[PDB]
């Protein structure tokens, strides 16, 4: 209680800046590909082919039971859905220098903090699953995004943190 | 009066690690919401 009440915001900032690089950057994944059976570095929506002719050219991919799950993958939406939590759990604290003493302003926070993490569980496992349908290996953007987790479960604890004292206040 | 209960952070912490390897953790969840994530994980 004190110094927590500014420097508890600030890794959700870069949690979230760091989110959105994952969606476009076509660095989730190394293999060979085809332009047109080079090298090419992945996307979700794309790939782009090195170390040859092609090199800096690009093509889309597509894929239109399972169906839902490949709908799923075809949409790739988890990403979209753990930035929007997340960007939303900011705007609940980025109101906390206005509207104080609410409780409520803290404590809505928390659920946003967890939901996106959860999100990008699934959005992982989806996307491993399918795209491992070999010297494979797996493109920085999947650490940026493995990065953006680590920094989102802190966010969820310290909103508790925050919180818990000011309803002791009133509780005992 | 928050002691009431106690499974805060560290304590919800050290029984994921327990639990994760069947040498279980002096203390277990009483309320249902708490109870139903051992009973899943």
């Amino acid at each position: 209680r004190g110094v927590q009440m500014l420097l508890t915001t600030v890794g959700a900032f870069a949690a979230f800046s760091l989110m959105t690089i994952a969606v476009g950057t076509d660095y989730w994944l190394y293999s060979r590909g085809v332009c047109k059976e080079v090298m090419t570095h992945s996307g979700l929506w794309r790939t782009c082919c090195l170390e040859g002719n092609f090199k800096g050219l690009c093509k889309q991919i597509d894929h239109f039971a399972e169906y839902f799950l490949r709908a799923v993958r075809a949409s790739s939406i988890f990403p979209i859905l753990s930035v929007i939590l997340l960007f939303m759990g900011g705007l609940c604290i980025a109101a906390s220098e206005f509207y104080k003493t609410r409780h409520n302003i803290i404590l809505s926070a928390g659920i946003f903090f967890v939901s996106a993490g959860l999100s990008n569980i699934i959005g992982i496992i989806v996307y491993i699953s399918a795209n491992a349908g070999n010297s494979y290996s797996y493109g920085w953007s999947f650490y940026f995004g493995a990065l953006s987790f680590i920094i989102a479960e802190m966010v969820g604890v310290l909103a508790v943190h925050m919180f818990i004292d000011r309803h002791k206040q009133l509780t005992g | 009066s928050e002691s009431t209960n106690e499974f805060g952070i560290f304590n919800s912490l050290w029984f994921s690690l327990g639990a994760f390897m069947q040498q279980g953790c002096d203390i277990s969840p009483r309320s249902l919401s708490g109870r139903i994530v051992g009973g899943v994980w």
